[PDB]
Order: C-alpha cells, then structure tokens, then sequence
RNA sequence: UGAAGACAUUGUCAGGUGGGGAGUUCCUUUAGUCCCUCGAAAUUUGAGGCUAGAGGAGAAAAGUUACCACA
C-alpha cells in the first residue's frame, strides 16, 4: 500500500517524513523509484569553455595533451565538454588558471541559453553565488554591455570576484544588495536573470542536508521569499527597448511550491507579462494543475529537467517578456 | 638620521614662498581632480620622466611647453569651475 | 569610486609603464567614443569603462564591492602594487616576455622565481632589472615579474641560477575559493 | 635607403642566430631577436607602401629587398633550429600581415611571397588554421591592424578574407599558389 | 635612547609578564569551555548546523542564554 | 602529508557510543591562536565534526550537521585523534 | 534658403549615489506588545511600526595582530 511505501522509502533513503510525502506524490511509483536512484546519486562533472580566451576544440586538444579524458557532451551545448578521467586536477591546469575554462554543472548552462544575451545589452543577475552564470553571459555578448553581478553575502562574493577576473569579463560590476530592493536602485534593464534562493532538492548530491532538514515552516517562507524576489524582476525591466529583453526564472528545486506557483503569482498580479517558447532544446513540460489548484496554460511552455531523465539537477527554467 | 616628515620641522620662507601654512592634523585638506586632457599630459609626461631628460633641446622644450599647455587648461578649467559656482 | 588625484595618477602610470610599451592605446578613444577611466574603491583601484563607470555611480560606496578589472592596490606609503587581476591587459601589449618549459610553468603556478633550466626563449634589451611578462608554448599569460639580471649576465650564472624573479602569478585566483 | 638599410641589417642579425655554433651559444649567450620581429612587424607596412623593392651564394649582400624581405621572412616563420617551435600569435600575426603584403606588391615578389606560405602553413597547419576557420575563432576584443608589438594585435578574432582578393589579381600565376596554398590547407 | 635604556634594565621582567598572560589565557579558555561543558550536559535547544560566529563571541551567545 | 587527520574518534555522553566522523573544520585551539588558524590538532581543541551518521533529533525536528567536539588525547604522542561531542 | 529629422535634444516630477562643493559638532546587540501597517498562506506565517535590558575636534589620518621581510 501506500502507507507502507512511505515508510519503507523514508526507512532506506533516510529522507524526511514531509518530504518524502510530496515527492512521492508528483511522480508515478516506478517513476519515483528510479528519480530516487539518481538524486542520490552524484551527478557528472562538466566543464563549459571560456570563448574568449579559447574554443571547443582547441582547449580540448590541450587537456587531453595534460592527460584529461574529455568528451564533448551533446547536440545542445557548443561549450560544454564532459570529463572522465584526469591524472592532473582540473583546478591545477595552467588553462583553468587563465581562464580557458571553468567548472560548472549542467543546470547551470541551460538558464543562460534560455536567455539570449546581445552586444551592447545591459543585463543582471541577482544571484550569482558561484559566477558561472555571469561568466556565461559575458561569453556571449563578447565583453560588451553591462552585467550587474549581486549577491546578499559577502563570503560568496571573494569567490565571485576571483572567478571573474580570472575569466577575463571587465564589465561586471558586483554588489552586495538584497534584490528585493533592487528595482529600487537603478531598474530598467534589457535582460534580467534570477537563480532564486531555494529549497535544494533539485540537488542532494551536493547538499545532502535537505533529506531531512526541510519541514513544513521552510516550505512556506522560502517560496515566499521567491515572489517579492520575482516581483522584482519584472518591476526592474524596461517594457520596450532597441533590443527585447526577457526575464529568466531558474530554481534549483523540484517542488511545486516553489516551481510554477510562483509563476502563477506573478503572471496574475502582473498581466504585463507573457511566457513563450523557452528555447532549450529539451525538457519536459511544466504541469497545468497539481492539487486542486488551476495554473494558466502559459505553463506548458515551461521546462522542467529531472534527474533520472538527463543526468543534470533538478530544475526550473522559464522565461517572461514584459509589455508595460 | 630620521625622516624630516617626523621631525616637527617650521617651514621657511625661501625664494620658494611658503604661501599659507595649513595647521598638521587640525583641519587639514586636500583637492580632488582627474580631467580627460590634462591627464593624457601626464601620460607624456611620464614616459619623459622614465626615458629621462631629452639631449635635443627643442624637443625638451617643446614637451615641457606640451605639460605648460596642459597646466594653463587645467587652470582655465578651474576658474571656469569657479565662475560656475558663483553662479549657482 | 573616487578617481585618482594628480599624485596617484603618476604613480599607477609609472609602473604601469615599467611593463607596458604603448600607453596610449589604454588611454584611447574607442569606436563607441568612450574611453577606460581608472576609478578607485577601498584603496585599490580599478580599470574600467567610462560608461559601466558612469552608471556604476548608483551603488553606494561603502557598499559596493568590485567593478571592472582591477589594476592594482594602493599600499599604505603610497606606493602602487600589481596584482594578476591586471594580467590580462598587462599582456595585451607587454614589452619584453619570456617563454618557459612546461616543467617550469607549473613551478610559477605553484609560485618559484623563474631558474635558467627552464627558460624556453629570451627576449634582448633587457637591463639588470626589467619587468617582464612570462608565457608558455602557446603564449598563455602566467603572470609578471622583474629579470633577475642583465643581457650578459643572466646566463654566465649556474644553470641553477635565479633568471628572473617572480612578482604575482596566475596561481593566486586559486586562493579566494 | 634606410628601408634596404634596415633590410641590410635584418638578414645580418638573422645570419648570426643561423650560426652552429652561435646557436649552441644560445646556452652561451642570450642573443634573442623578438626586439627585432617587433621591428619589421612595424615596417611591414613601410615596406608594403614602397615600390622601390627590385633593382638591378651570398648570405647578406643582395641588392634586391623582395630576396631580402624573403630570407627575413623565411627566417622568422621558417627557423633552421627549432624549426617548430614557434610562438602562436607570431604565426597569426605574421600571415595575417602577409595578407596585407599580398595586396600592395608588385608580381614577382608575390609568388616568391605565396610559394613561402604554404611551406608555412604546412609546416605549422593547425597553429594557424584557427585564422581561416571562423568557428576557430576567439571572441576576446576587436582587431587592431596598428599595433606596436606582435602580441599587441589579436589576429585569432579576424578570419582570412585577402585570399578571395587574390583570385581577382592575375589568375595564371598567382591563383596557382592560392589553390597549393589550399590545398595543402584542406591535406591537414 | 631613554626608551632603549629602560627595555635595557627590563628585560627578562618582560618576557616573565608575558609567559604568565599567554598561560592565563590558556587557563580562562579552557574554563570557558568548562562553561561550556555543564551548560548543555545539564540542559539543552540549538540548531541543526553549527553558528558561523567566531569563538568568544558563540561562546558569550550561549553564556547569554543562561 | 603524514601528519594530517580527517576522521576523529568522536565520544558522545548520552548514548555512550563511539564512531568514526570526518573533521570539518577547527574552531579554536587555546595553546595558541596561531595554531588555530592552520588546524593543529592539540589537547582541548575544539573542532567540528559532521552527526549526520548519528541523527540527534535537534529542536523543531531537524537532524544535526556539524557539533562541537573537544580533543581529549594528545594525537602527537599516539596516532590516533580522540574527542568527546559537546552535548 | 538647403540638409538631418520626429531621432535626438529639451524641461518638470519621483528616485539612487555622492572620498567632491557649502554649511554643521542616531544607529548596534536582544526580547516583547503577536498590539497596528504591508505582504503571504484553505485560517498560520514573513517584513516594517511601537515598547524595553545593554553600548557609544572629527577624509587629514588613527588602534590592533603569539603574522611577513629588514635593522
């Protein structure tokens, strides 16, 4: 029975009695036996290469001439190349030091191809913890225009600042705001980015606290918190602009209080927003109801990604356009 | 031997003037510029400066008329700055 | 983000033109018409556009944390120090560089003086003490130091002999992690 | 004058490096010449823009600049010792200017200036190859022709478009070159 | 050169003051983790992962609690 | 590289059990401040040390991470790294 | 009288910053009112307000470190 599958699941897992409950609850049962396999387990390691000071082939050439066994890793990314095997470490190769190329993980490529960055195009991010995602950025629009790197902690902000004058990107300014105030300090911007503070599920191989550290009072703070911070986001971009710009909404959680009813709150307390087609290559469509409660069908246009069907986190990706 | 900075030393009324002494500690300021032309003078003069002293004595005395041009623009700047303030 | 006074300026400039040989190329009008204007916050300075300088003029001072590329450090005496952040533009347009082996690249990531055994080509019209600019096979930037000694007599010293020494090396980015 | 002068003077360093003996003198001297390709990276352009470069076994004393911009420019790109090893953005640099040589020069220096590279880029391929490909191209910061130092200019940004230019120069014997040249290109 | 005859005629004075401090703070550390000891044996009330606070700051937070 | 330890025989008052947990960091080692900055293992030197594997129940129904631990031995006169959990 | 051309540009409100110019000599730590306001939640939360236990010659430069190099 069922009953008897949430305490076997929380018995051998070690998950949380809550937590366990609503995850077993989007999925279908054998669907939810093999997510768990994969959540647990680690996750491949991938490397997206610095187009500045290098290409695909070129670095890939040099590291396995240093002895790493790469492999460029699918259709979707021109800049993703997989690891293997490495006799040297990737952080001691005299190309990691100049910023040829940097670690990531693949979540952390596909909300920057969600958006598409322009020349010349002032742009944001209010969480930019590790800096993958603004070096990513400034990749594409080839050292020009503007990103406003923030981060609400200053401890992550010593390794922002590290990895970005590595990498070369000379026109990110960081500071240390809560976004929520954001709008407030400057606003309209052409292409905003969020990876909003969230409850971690999508990722337990890196964080193994939230099998039980997560109860029923973080499940309502914590996408509270995410509504002020997407609110935000639309009240800081411009309406029109030379060049579109679009927002991006990207959650490393794969709970449904947290993904696609926050974007439910803003497409109704906002009706300046549109969701169209995500542009990622793949995904899986975001669902149109969960417990008795009705989301607009903008929704299927959203892409979520699993573990157990792409070896990546779990994930969020949406994007909005703002009209008004 | 000691650093003349920490002895307490009167400044003295040479052929240089001594203008208008500025107590130490109590109240005492600075000025702020940065200019786009001037600064670019300083570009020439600094690479005068590390190359040294010119043996041609009219290029030395036209780089030198160069650093007099930026200083009389700098100067019509400041008086400029201060017509602006009056007005205001 | 106070820009530099008429003091500071010529001391950034100076030992920036003790590694550089066309100073007018980063104080140059670009195609946009805007130029690199050099800002400084909590006694380091930076290097950096003058529009993505403009606009940075809303965060509030003691407040904001990094913007752009930064050139160096202000010490206390009023000295100026390079640190790898400036690498980039530094070899962009460097004067005088040296190539070494890979068994002497990775001494400079983990942080030596570079030793005559693993020089991989010189350049000429170097003095005593000379900043230079150090470089694998494939022109990878590794960071920026003075020659230990002259044209002549650089090499009549051992082959375990100090080359040139070492002033910051790439290897620092792997600190702040 | 001063530009054959110069070129006088180019092979002449050039030759003392060529010595056997004086390069197992490079462990016993630093004679070192990337002052000196920076020199002729500069008067590239100079001598591109002078007409004056044919006139009317030897090393050094060849009248005609066109030989002696040759035996410079094989010098550089083609060393004796070492021959492949070879700094990156000399290889990019070079070849790229040697675009620009292949458009302001007269006919007999061209081929001589074509049938040296190829042998350049066979010799080198891939090092090189990155400058025709503009998948293989580097998005750092926007070319810069005048530049004072080789290393200066970023040629890995700007592809190779003067050899279409050069189908449209004379097509019996220049085109020659450009298809060995692609040729040799396409067989790496 | 009065300064320097004084630190003359100290001397070893210096270095006994200076080995009785380091030896106190030893002994006022080891008490206030003695403090430590009977606060939470006798009751206690934390959080899953641990106060990012240096010592003698957490310390004096829990002391505070008291 | 010899002189490096990253689990720590951990002693925990209630329960009376001992295991192996990795060592997380070190928080203060009283004989010197300095020595607390490159983690020297000395007597009466707190560390922290990662409960997951016990699972204490802490307040509002959480599962503990990271305790305080006191080093009881001397590890530089015997080999191993023994402590006591501070609960 | 011709060109650009509804682009700029302009001004006024509402803001951000301000190591610059002119004058001038409250916040921090903790708890409660679970009272009021704004948020969020199928009924309970979060953020502000209020209250109470404890602290306070002035951009020229200052105090400190079981720290580094030198004397």
């Amino acid at each position: 029975y069922t009953n008897q599958l949430l305490k076997d699941i929380c018995a051998y897992y070690g998950y949380n009695e809550y937590l366990a409950e609503k995850l077993l609850n989007l999925f279908p049962p054998r669907e939810a036996f093999a997510f768990f396999e994969a959540n647990e387990t680690p996750r491949p390691v991938v490397i997206r290469t610095n187009t500045l000071r290098t290409h695909r082939r070129d670095l890939a050439q040099a590291l396995i001439n240093r002895g790493v066994t790469l492999e460029p890793v699918g259709k979707w990314s021109k800049v993703g190349l997989q690891v293997f095997d490495s006799k040297v470490p990737l952080g001691a190769t005299p190309e990691y030091l100049a910023g040829h190329y940097i670690l990531q993980a693949a979540s952390s490529f596909l909300p920057v191809m969600a958006l598409c960055p322009q020349e010349n195009e002032r742009c944001l991010d209010m969480a930019a913890a590790p800096g993958g995602k603004t070096t990513h950025m400034a990749a594409l629009m080839k050292n020009t225009g503007v990103i406003f790197a923030n981060d609400p902690s200053k401890s992550r902000a010593k390794g922002l600042i590290g990895n970005i004058h590595r990498l070369g990107v000379r026109n990110t300014i960081v500071c240390n705001y809560d976004a929520r105030e954001f709008p407030r300090v400057i606003g309209g911007f052409d292409r905003v980015l969020l990876d909003a503070p969230c409850s971690g599920t999508g990722v337990i191989c890196k964080d193994p606290s939230v099998k039980t550290n997560r109860d029923a009072k973080d499940f309502m703070q914590l996408p509270h918190t995410q509504k002020q911070l997407l609110l935000a986001a639309i009240d800081s971009c411009n309406h029109a602009s030379k060049t579109g710009g679009y927002i991006v909404y990207s959650t490393c959680s794969v709970c449904v209080e947290e993904n696609e009813e926050v974007v439910n709150y803003a497409l109704s307390r906002r009706p300046n927003v549109k969701l169209v087609e995500t542009g990622l290559p793949f995904g899986k469509e975001g669902f149109t109801s969960y417990m008795g409660k009705t989301f607009h069908p903008s929704l299927k246009l959203t892409r979520r990604f699993y573990p157990h069907l792409y070896n990546v986190d779990g994930f969020f990706v949406a994007k909005f356009k703002k009209i008004g | 031997v000691y650093s003349e900075k920490e002895l307490g030393i009167p400044q003295l009324n040479t052929v240089t003037p001594v203008g208008v002494t500025k107590p130490k500690g109590k109240k005492k300021g600075k000025v702020f510029v940065d200019d786009r032309e001037s600064m670019n003078t300083i570009l020439a003069m600094v690479e005068a400066e590390k190359q040294g002293q010119i043996e041609s004595k009219i290029m030395r005395a036209r780089q030198l008329e160069e650093i007099r041009e930026a200083r009389r623009i700098e100067a019509e700047k400041k008086e400029a700055e201060r017509k602006a303030l009056l007005e205001n | 983000m106070r820009p530099l006074t008429d003091q500071e300026m010529k001391i950034v400039l100076d030992k920036l033109a003790n590694y550089m040989t066309d100073l007018k190329s980063l104080i140059a009008p670009l195609e946009d018409g805007d130029r690199y204007v050099f800002r400084m916050q909590k006694d380091r300075v930076y290097y950096v556009k003058l529009s993505i300088a403009n606009i940075a003029t809303c965060v509030a001072r003691d407040k904001l944390l990094s913007l752009g590329t930064c050139l160096g450090k202000m010490t206390k005496s009023g000295k100026f120090r390079l640190h790898i952040t400036a690498l980039p533009i530094l070899a962009q347009n460097a004067r005088y560089k040296i190539w070494v082996k890979d068994n002497g690249a990775q001494p400079f990531l983990y942080g030596s003086n570079i030793v005559k055994a693993h020089v991989g080509r010189w350049t000429e019209d170097c003095p005593e003490h000379s900043g230079c600019v150090v470089y694998n096979m494939a022109d990878i930037p590794l960071g920026f130091g003075v020659t230990a000694r002259s044209t002549a007599e650089a090499r009549r010293l051992d082959p375990t002999g100090i080359v040139c020494f070492r002033q910051a090396d790439c290897g620092e980015y792997l600190r702040d992690e | 004058d001063t530009s054959r002068e110069s070129l006088l003077c180019t092979v002449t360093a050039f030759a003392l490096l060529e010595g056997q003996d004086a390069h197992n003198a490079r462990s016993d001297l630093h004679l070192d010449l990337s002052f000196f390709i920076t020199n002729l990276y500069r008067s590239l352009l100079s001598l591109s823009l002078n007409p004056d470069l044919e006139l009317g076994n030897n090393k050094i004393n060849l009248q005609t600049t066109t030989v002696l911009l040759l035996r410079c420019l094989t010098s550089v790109l083609l060393p004796p010792w070492n021959i492949r090893s070879v700094p990156p953005i000399r290889l990019a640099a070079f070849c790229k200017q040697l675009m620009t040589l292949a458009l302001q020069v007269p006919e007999k220096s061209s081929q001589a200036i074509l049938g040296l590279l190829q042998d350049v880029v066979h010799t080198h391929g891939r090092k090189v190859a990155a400058l025709w490909n503009t998948e293989e191209r580097k998005g750092d910061g926007t070319y810069k022709p005048l530049s004072e130092t080789v290393e200066g200019s970023n040629p890995f940004t700007t592809t190779i478009w003067e050899g279409e230019l050069l189908r449209k120069h004379y097509c019996p014997k220049v085109r020659e070159g450009l298809k060995a040249m692609e040729k040799e290109l396409r067989s790496i | 050169a009065r300064k320097q005859r004084d630190l003359k005629k100290f001397g070893k004075a210096v270095q006994v003051q200076k080995q009785l401090e380091r030896a106190k703070q030893k002994r006022e550390a080891l008490d206030k983790i003695n403090q430590l000891k009977r606060k939470r044996a006798e009751g206690g009330a934390l959080g899953a992962t641990e106060a990012d606070d240096p010592f003698d700051v957490a310390v004096d937070n829990e002391l505070s609690r008291d | 590289m010899g002189l490096r330890y990253k689990k720590a025989n951990v002693t925990h008052p209630t329960l009376n059990v001992t295991v192996q947990l990795p060592i997380l960091s070190v928080k203060k080692n009283p004989s010197n401040p300095l020595y607390t900055q490159l983690g020297v293992l000395t007597k009466g030197t707190i560390i922290e040390v990662n409960v997951s594997d016990l699972g204490i129940v802490t307040a509002s129904g959480k599962i503990a991470w990271g305790r305080y631990a006191q080093i009881t031995n001397n590890p530089e006169n015997d080999g191993c790294v023994n402590a006591v959990l501070l609960v």
